[PDB]
């Protein structure tokens, strides 16, 4: 019950309360002054119980009739005050909202944090429940607003601030409000919230925090920010407004590891320099320290790899002197993978055609892919012995040295472009092997290029009813991963036109399915065209139509998140009805490639994928360990390796490929010692198929790819940049795993070679201002945020100490421990530039 | 193999603060389960074969189905097996039954009529083990342990790295420590470092009390630590928590104690599973004890424990990250200087910490008031610190 | 009566405990004299409501699963729980109203309002 | 001072509201939601199907299962107790159905007096309990998997500092086996058993496993939570047949492990104590040595707590050589390091014996955790060989970090 000073408290607010019944003078305004005061008294105080609204519960009713009918002046304006703070508390959320909205202005601030607080809570749901069918209320409103953001701003509440600019969809103002000790807390807060966000507000969520972040000059997070949007027209407006030389070279680095490369006029200064930077050709060079800084520069090779000492030799000299093709491509595919982007190799460089010569076909375009994928980023390097075999006695096999020039030429651009040129003279070549191995070089060495030069060569080939399927669909494929992400209007008309002049019965066949492909490799992150996309597509019949449809699905909402598109794809693949299943292996990896975006959607999505294995139907236990695979490129999580070990056994040989894939692209180059263990065990058990020991031995490659210094993430960045050169490799090399044994196991294992479109590095080489390597102890640990909003860089705890160069395993981040260097880029991923600190004093 | 049952968790929502983040993240694990829902829903309902392979083999078997324990193999169908009540019976071995199971000793399903053998049991785990196992790993991370940097790290290096990474360990040529005791005073973090471990791991956890490894009947309790010890060799990557070793960690010594001596001998079953006769595998044990010095010297040594983790009363850097994370979730005022309450030497451990806040939070609300202020965490510092009544010497020492 | 006396003749059912569920048609259950068994469930019974250790009913014919039944519990350990509340009362408490809102704060407050 | 007001219902609903409230109400129904979901989830899959021996079909495909359930009969099994022998053509034989009861039956048809003696164990029909087939003798299946049958990969060589130990324990269980005729010959009788007893971690397992290594005869590693059984006198059967399966082997080996957990002090004065326990070491007893020999059977016990063994099992007729176990000296201590740093990717100028003089009272197992601890110093920062400075610095964690609490001025004490 109450006490004293309550009881008297209460008895002055029923005495002010029960004056107001009748229409003396002196009661509206010393009734409504002492309300008033008790009123503010209360609420401008600490988070007390405001005692006069636990004393006040009466009847507006008769308040409210009398506001009507007395006063028109300020004395109604004091009774709306009055009547909005005792509503606050109670549910009148119209009411509570319209008294502050025609009552007496004077102020929001002037009541309270929390007033102000539920008024934002109000002005949202009234937003919300407001259409375009009258813009009269969201004029007050917005005034409302004026005044809301500024208290949040100045009160440490961008919370509140944020949620409320985002319910009445204009962020103009976050422009002019936002000052220079919060920029920050913001911005992260729309960066996080931009991948939950639903179209189209992510977009306009994304573009606002550019135009602070370009406000406030933090031109490298203006850069991420333009790649997250992709639009080159904003990069190009950073780049141009980029007066400091250090923050050039930060973003020539950053643009060279996103892979986009952007004409640049001789007006700005150092054009060179830019220039040679962002075709990449010093990091081979900062690999080879890298790895003589490891001591790893002697190559390895299989033998060692696949650990024979350790298997037991049930059968000892009689039963391994038989060379198969088959092992000899996996061998070919682990003494590439493994040892590649060293520099060198102990057998396929001084013992090359002997090596070569115990392959057929097949094998010849492998091993002559490998052989350049066993140098990288070093084109005239690469080159040098590539030319030789180019010149080989078996022509057939020229072919794959422009794979190995496409595979030496990726990542890295000459001004000279010695792959353009290479391939000019031999992409009309009427041989089908010619022309694939032409214009698969063509598009690995170009990839994300989307020169119109190249793509113009490219369009005579879709119109060429010479060319055979497998030509077509790797020249389609080639087309759309040279314009990743740009929904190209030339590229989507001539394939659509390809396709819709395609005949039903040559549409059957496997390589149909990268007719969409480049297609879909066109319109990567961009789901708003796709519209007229799939009306385009609803011509050709079915079943053809809704794989087509559900492949562009995919591809537009690539990492977007869009819970209805998954439920959509979810729907696809319960519905249990050959041909029929390949819309739901294609809505499978759907799932993955939309949850793969945010990490709380992909650790759910492999909780659907579970669910999908222990209660699907064959072709949907098939798709979804591609999916698992996607989900977690180069991420070695146990719970995900455990699962794939479990399905390795399985009786289905399409499901047991698939894991096997799996485990081979999640793991990675992790040099994971116990998924190395469980690939040997696998292979012991499966010694008798060779497609499963095929497969198990390029797991075992992809996963000691570069020693364990090579990683195949499409994401950059905290992982928060996505990479369209990655995602369209991965890409590729899933849908063509689809169908293992007509593809994979068939004739088209050069496929497997698209993921060294999506290989890139991993390093913590420190440059200085000048270039020079500058090691610099660095405070290296997870990224786990033990704070909430609090704008932190996640608060990189497990600290370890290095000394740069720095290895970082998938979900570590480093920190620089030495004030003496601050680092352009807060983020510190690659290769970094490091200004020497003025304010640091001796 | 039977590999690890590793405790299923949801992704964190942070931020934690009650902002509009949180909502569309929550709301995001809400659509994916719902779809899940929907999925395993409409999954079964369009189900329109091994049917008669069912109506054959369980018509054939028939139910109940009979329990016994499988004593010797005379033919290729034919077995000595006895039921539960100690009688034996030589039955048949019925076709649809995989001979390589059959190992004497194992528990095998017999038909009720002819005790005839129509299967063999797989699991045959005992309740009091099966619940050791933890099925929901527990909100606590690393994120909410302040300081313990070495310990954590220790223990990381211990029971997390060579799952993730064995490479390092394999490369140099350590075997990793199978073994380790989080010693200290009561309320310093061993049990919440435990919980943290449990939530980041991902093998499978067994949870014990010390206590309840121990049974009525005489044989029951080196039993019954064989048998979760088993248990966790089943699962490979797995993680024995024994909290409270005390409890049959103590020292040995000679006295009658009937009981005493059963206490003795599951306590050497223990360390015989530890480490003994045959290897132990890929099973890693945590212990947890506030007296070590009690604790017998074979139970602790290297090889049966590698590592003994020391959990000191936290310093002023550990008292203040303690203050910050556990003040987290609160909404302090802007007259709250904590470091009153960090320094001074009132020897307060994490545990006193985490009652300091909740009662400065029980304080402003004595007040009305939901956010607390300094005056508050004094107040609560000397209403809830009277745990020691002298603890020291007088003025002797100068 | 006569529909009493029918159910009266209907021979006593087990009672057993669960070790676990096995089959979503078939249930591990423990008797209290024989040992274990591998039992069918009746119909009306689910499955996914026969926890580990529920004690359930089996009839008398083929142990069938006919009833989930309350819960096991050590008879010792039952007469710790009081049914018949005490008759002692705050208002018959002197001199110790500081003591009783102490520690009401911490057995009244948390559970009649976790949300504060 | 000021009592403590009473929180009011207002209060309460106030102090629930007045605050944060446009998104605590959505968030806390979206948690119990989610948790309510997960529920459903769990309770709609919830089947998690128990693996049961189901062959594969293609191994059984049997329609005559039936046939063989309907037509064969299950039989009892029942030892012979005697041959009544009325008159040789009216036999009878008693029998002991296992603890059902006693009966006095005769055979079926099918089988021939001659070829059912008497103790042997025999089928017998569940109606007429007549013998229907004669059974192998019992062989208890605990009992059996007692052996070891797998020779670890703990060779002699992996037992530093212990010259002495082995070379006394080959004297006992390897040397009067694969050559006893340099003991007959000097009509010596060799001990049949040894206790090996010493510190904890200080090798007895270790011998005890490089023993089973290269026994090359029957090898029996007794669990100690077998010998103790719920029930009365189980133990001490289990005793029996083990020693009689160990007899049937020729010239078998045994190796009681941590012997302290049957092999403790006979007493009566705590009013009834083990006694199940104590009969169970009374018939371990009379089994080493007493009436009936105990033959070819090498007797291995291990404990590193021995003071609390019975003085009649410790007594040197069935524990003849008791060999010790003692903490490495300096050399020994030098050897265990080279021994568990051979595998190790450490520098070549590693004085070991540095580091053996730095661990004075320490055993194998401590040498060992060293070794690890230098490993991991050396992995903490990623170098990959362990120099010297690593193991000095494992060995300040291991040996001096937990040794005493004689700190340095404390230590200052000595020059
Ligand atoms: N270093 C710490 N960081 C954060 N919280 C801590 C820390 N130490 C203790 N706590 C808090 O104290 C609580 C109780 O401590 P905990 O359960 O770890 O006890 P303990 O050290 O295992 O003690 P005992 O000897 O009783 O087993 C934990 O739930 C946690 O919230
Ligand atoms: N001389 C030695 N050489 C090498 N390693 C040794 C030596 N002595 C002991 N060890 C190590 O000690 C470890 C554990 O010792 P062990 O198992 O023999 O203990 P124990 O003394 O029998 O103790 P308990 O009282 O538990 O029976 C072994 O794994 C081994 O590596
Ligand atoms: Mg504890
Ligand atoms: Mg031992």
């Amino acid at each position: 019950e109450l006490s004293e000073e309550d009881k008297q408290l209460q008895d002055e607010l029923e005495m002010l309360v029960e004056r107001l019944g009748e229409k003396d003078t002196s009661l509206y305004r010393p009734a409504l002054e002492e309300l008033r005061r008790q009123i503010r008294s209360s609420t401008t105080s600490m988070t007390s119980v405001p005692k006069p609204l636990k004393f006040l519960r009466p009847h507006y009713g008769k308040l409210k009739e009398i506001y009507e009918n007395m006063a028109p002046g300020e004395n109604k304006r004091f009774a709306a005050d009055i009547i909005s703070v005792l509503a606050m508390t109670m549910s009148g959320e119209r009411e509570c909202l319209k008294y502050r909205l025609v009552g007496s202005q004077e102020e929001l601030a002037s009541w309270g944090h929390e007033y102000v607080r539920h008024l934002a809570g109000e002005v949202a749901k009234e937003w919300q429940e407001l259409d375009d069918a009258e813009k009269v209320q969201r004029e007050p409103l917005l005034t409302l607003v004026k005044e809301i953001v500024p208290y949040n701003m100045a009160h440490n509440a961008e919370h509140e601030a944020c949620d409320l600019l985002m319910e009445i969809e204009q962020v103009d103002m976050l422009e002019k409000d936002i000052d220079e000790n919060a920029y920050a807390k913001v911005c992260l807060y729309l960066t996080s919230c931009v991948n939950y966000v639903p179209e189209p507000e992510n977009s306009a969520l994304l573009r606002c925090a550019l135009g602070v972040f370009r406000k406030f000059s933090r031109f490298p997070e203006a850069l991420r920010l333009a790649l997250m949007l992709n639009d080159m027209e904003l990069v190009e407006d950073i780049f141009t407004s980029c007066k400091d030389v250090v923050v050039q070279k930060q973003m020539a680095f950053m643009l060279g590891r996103h892979g986009v490369f952007l004409e640049l006029s001789e007006d700005v200064e150092e054009y060179e320099d830019l220039t040679e930077i962002m075709s990449n050709v010093q990091l081979n060079s900062n690999f080879l320290a890298l790895a003589r800084e490891l001591d790893i520069m002697e190559p390895k090779v299989p033998d060692d790899i696949y650990k024979t000492h350790l298997e037991n030799n049930r059968f000892g000299g009689s039963g391994s002197q038989v060379d198969s093709a088959r092992m000899n491509l996996a061998s070919s595919f682990v003494n590439g993978f493994v040892n590649a982007a060293f520099g060198q190799d102990k057998l396929l460089t001084d013992d090359g055609n002997k090596w070569l010569y115990k392959n057929k076909d097949h094998g010849m375009l492998s091993a002559a892919a490998s052989l350049g994928m066993i140098l990288l980023w070093d084109v005239d390097g690469g080159l040098t012995q590539i030319d030789k075999y180019l010149y080989s006695s078996e022509d057939y096999i020229k072919s794959g040295a422009l794979l190995a020039c496409g595979i030496v030429n990726s990542g890295v651009r000459n001004e000279c472009d010695p792959a353009l040129a290479l391939l000019s003279d031999y992409v009309l070549h009427n041989s089908n092997t010619m022309r694939l191995g032409s214009i698969f070089g063509l598009g690995l060495a170009y990839a994300g290029s989307n020169r119109e030069d190249v793509l113009t060569l490219l369009l005579p080939v879709m119109g060429d009813s010479k060319s055979s399927m497998e030509v077509a669909g790797v020249t389609a494929l080639a087309c759309g991963m040279i314009a990743v992400g740009s929904c190209n209007g030339d590229v989507t008309s001539t394939i659509l036109q390809t396709i819709m002049e395609k005949s039903e019965t040559e549409l059957k066949d496997t390589y149909a399915r990268w007719l969409p492909l480049g297609l879909g490799l066109n319109h990567l992150g961009k789901g708003e065209a796709i519209e007229a996309i799939l009306a385009a597509l609803e011509v050709v019949s079915e079943p053809f139509r809704s794989f087509a449809n559900t492949l562009v699905d995919v591809c537009a909402y690539a990492g977007s998140g869009n819970v209805l598109k998954v439920q959509q794809l979810l729907h696809i693949c319960s519905e249990h009805f050959a041909d029929m299943g390949a819309h739901q292996g294609v809505a499978v990896l759907g799932i993955a490639l939309i949850a793969m975006g945010e990490e709380i959607g992909a650790e759910m999505a492999l909780r659907t994928f579970g669910h999908l294995l222990r209660y699907g139907e064959p072709t949907l236990r098939r798709a979804v360990p591609l999916a698992l695979a996607l989900i977690s490129v180069s991420n070695p999580r146990l719970n995900i390796l455990d699962t794939l070990s479990k399905f390795s056994h399985d009786a289905d040989p399409e499901v047991s490929y698939n894991s096997i894939f799996a485990m081979g692209m999640v793991g990675s180059g992790t040099n994971n010692a116990r998924l190395a263990a469980m690939l040997r065990q696998l292979a012991q058990y499966h010694a008798k198929d060779p497609n499963n020991l095929f497969m198990v031995r390029l797991a075992q490659g992809l996963t000691h790819l570069g020693k364990g210094t090579l990683t195949l993430c499409p994401y950059h960045s905290d992982r928060q940049l996505m990479s369209q050169v990655a995602v369209a490799g991965l890409l590729t090399v899933l849908v063509s795993f689809l169908d293992v044994r007509n593809i994979i196991l068939g004739k088209s294992h050069y496929v497997l070679y698209g993921l060294v479109a999506a290989m890139q590095p991993r390093m913590l080489v420190t440059f200085d201002e000048e270039l020079r390597p500058l090691p610099v102890s660095v405070r290296v640990g997870q990224a786990v945020d033990v704070v909430g909003q609090a704008g932190k860089p996640k608060t990189i705890t497990g600290f370890q100490t290095h000394t740069t160069p720095v290895l970082l395993a998938h979900g570590e981040r480093a920190e620089l421990a030495t004030e003496e260097f601050l680092p352009v880029t807060p983020i510190l991923e690659g290769f970094v530039i490091l200004r020497k600190n003025p304010n640091y004093d001796l | 193999t039977k590999g690890p049952d590793a405790a299923s968790k949801l992704p964190l929502v942070t931020p934690h603060t009650q902002c509009r983040l949180k909502l569309l993240k929550l709301e995001r694990i809400k659509d994916y389960l719902l779809m899940e829902e929907e999925f395993i829903r409409n999954q079964e309902q369009m189900k329109p074969k091994q049917e008669e392979e069912r109506s054959k083999v369980d018509d054939l078997r028939g139910t109940p189905m009979s329990v016994g324990t499988l004593e010797e193999i005379i033919d290729d169908n034919h077995a000595i097996v006895s039921t539960s009540v100690g009688s034996e019976h030589y039955v048949s071995i019925l076709s649809f039954v995989d001979k390589d199971l059959l190992e004497p000793g194992c528990s095998v399903l017999l038909n009720h009529k002819v005790h005839a053998v129509i299967g063999v049991l797989m699991d045959d785990t005992d309740p009091l083990v099966t619940v050791m196992k933890v099925e929901k790993a527990p909100q606590e991370t690393y994120a909410d342990i302040g300081g313990l940097d070495n310990q954590i790290q220790e223990i990381k290096e211990s029971v997390e790295l060579p799952l993730t990474h064995p490479e390092y360990y394999e490369e140099m040529g350590i075997k990793p420590p199978k073994g380790v005791i989080l010693y200290g005073p009561p309320g310093t973090g061993k049990t919440l470092l435990a919980k943290a471990v449990a939530n980041q791991t991902s093998a499978t956890f067994l949870r014990v009390v010390g206590s309840e490894l121990i049974q009525k009947y005489l044989g029951d309790g080196p039993k019954l630590v064989r048998e979760l010890f088993r248990v966790a060799e089943e699962h490979a990557p797995s993680i024995v928590f024994i909290d409270e070793i005390d409890a049959i960690g103590t020292k040995r010594y000679d006295s009658n104690s009937g009981g005493e001596r059963e206490i003795q001998r599951t306590m050497l079953e223990l360390l015989n599973q530890l480490d003994g006769f045959d290897s132990r595998g890929d099973v890693k044990v945590i212990m947890a004890t506030n007296r070590i010095e009690t604790l017998d010297p074979a139970l602790i040594r290297p090889g049966r424990i590698d590592r003994k983790i020391e959990f000191p009363l936290p310093d002023e850097k550990t008292k203040k990250r303690i203050f910050q994370i556990h003040t987290s979730r609160m909404t302090l005022a802007d007259d709250v200087t904590l470091d009153d309450l960090i320094m001074a030497k009132d020897d307060l451990s994490g545990a006193d910490i985490k009652a300091i806040c909740t009662e400065a939070g029980l304080m402003a609300l004595r007040e009305r008031r939901m956010k607390v202020t300094n005056e508050d965490f004094k107040k609560s510092k000397e209403n809830v610190l009277y745990k020691k009544q002298e603890g020291t010497p007088e003025g002797l020492y100068l | 009566l006569r529909e009493e006396l029918q159910l009266l003749q209907e021979q006593g059912s087990y009672v057993g405990e669960v070790v676990r569920a096995m089959d979503k048609k078939k249930v591990l259950v423990k008797v209290h004299p024989e040992g274990k068994f591998v039992v069918d469930v009746d119909k009306n019974i689910d499955i996914n409501d026969v926890t580990p250790n529920c004690r359930v009913a089996l009839r008398n014919d083929s142990y069938t699963l006919h009833k989930i039944l309350p819960n096991k519990v050590d008879p010792l350990v039952s007469l710790m729980m009081v049914e018949k509340v005490p008759d002692s009362t705050y208002e018959m408490i002197g001199g110790l109203d500081k003591q009783i809102k102490e520690i009401k704060e911490v057995i009244e407050l948390p559970v009649k309002h976790p949300e504060l | 001072d000021k009592p403590i007001r009473a929180l009011d219902e207002g209060d309460i609903a106030l102090l629930k509201t007045y605050g944060q409230s446009t998104y605590s109400r959505q968030i806390k129904q979206v948690e119990d939601d989610i948790q309510q979901l997960l529920k459903k989830i769990n309770e709609l899959t919830g089947i998690k199907e128990s693996d049961t021996g189901l062959a594969p079909p293609a191994l059984w495909d049997l329609a005559a299962d039936k046939q063989t359930l309907q037509s064969e009969q299950p039989l009892q099994v029942a030892r012979c107790t005697k041959i009544i022998n009325a008159d040789s053509e009216d036999p009878k034989y008693i029998i002991n159905v296992k603890q059902f009861a006693k009966f006095v039956v005769d055979l079926s048809d099918q089988v021939a007096p001659t070829d059912i003696e008497e103790g042997m164990r025999v089928g017998v029909d569940r109606n007429k309990y007549q013998i229907h087939i004669p059974l192998p003798p019992k062989i208890d299946p605990t009992v059996t998997m007692m052996q070891v049958e797998e020779k670890p990969d703990v060779t002699y060589s992996d037992v530093g500092g212990c010259k002495e130990q082995i070379e006394k324990l080959r004297e006992v269980v390897e040397t009067p086996l694969l050559h006893p005729e340099r003991f007959v010959n000097l009509g010596i009788e060799p001990p049949k058993g040894v206790l090996l007893f010493g510190p904890p971690g200080t090798g007895k397992t270790l011998c005890a496993r490089a023993v089973a290594n290269r026994t090359d005869a029957c090898f029996i590693r007794v669990i100690g939570s077998e010998l103790v059984q719920k029930y009365v006198g189980e133990g001490a059967r289990m005793v029996r047949e083990l020693f009689e399966m160990a007899r049937t082997k020729k010239a078998c080996l045994i190796f009681f492990d941590e012997i302290d957990a049957i092999g403790g002090a006979r007493f009566d004065d705590g009013a009834g104590g083990d006694n199940e326990v104590q009969r169970t070491m009374l018939e371990l007893i009379n089994q080493l040595d007493g009436f009936d020999p105990r033959g070819n059977i090498k007797v291995l016990m291990a404990t590193n707590r021995p003071d609390t063994l019975d003085p009649a099992l410790m007594r040197p007729g069935r524990l003849d050589r008791k060999i010790e176990f003692s903490l490495p000296d300096l050399e020994g201590r030098t050897h265990i390091f080279k021994i568990h740093a051979r595998s190790m990717s450490v520098e070549r100028d590693i004085r070991f014996e540095l580091l053996a003089r730095l661990c004075p009272n320490s055993t194998g197992a401590e040498i060992r955790s060293v070794c690890t601890e230098a490993g991991m110093f050396a992995i903490r920062a990623r170098r990959k060989i362990a120099t010297e400075k690593d193991f000095l610095e494992a060995v300040n964690k291991v040996i001096k970090s937990y040794a005493k609490f004689s700190a340095t001025p404390r230590y200052m004490t000595y020059n």
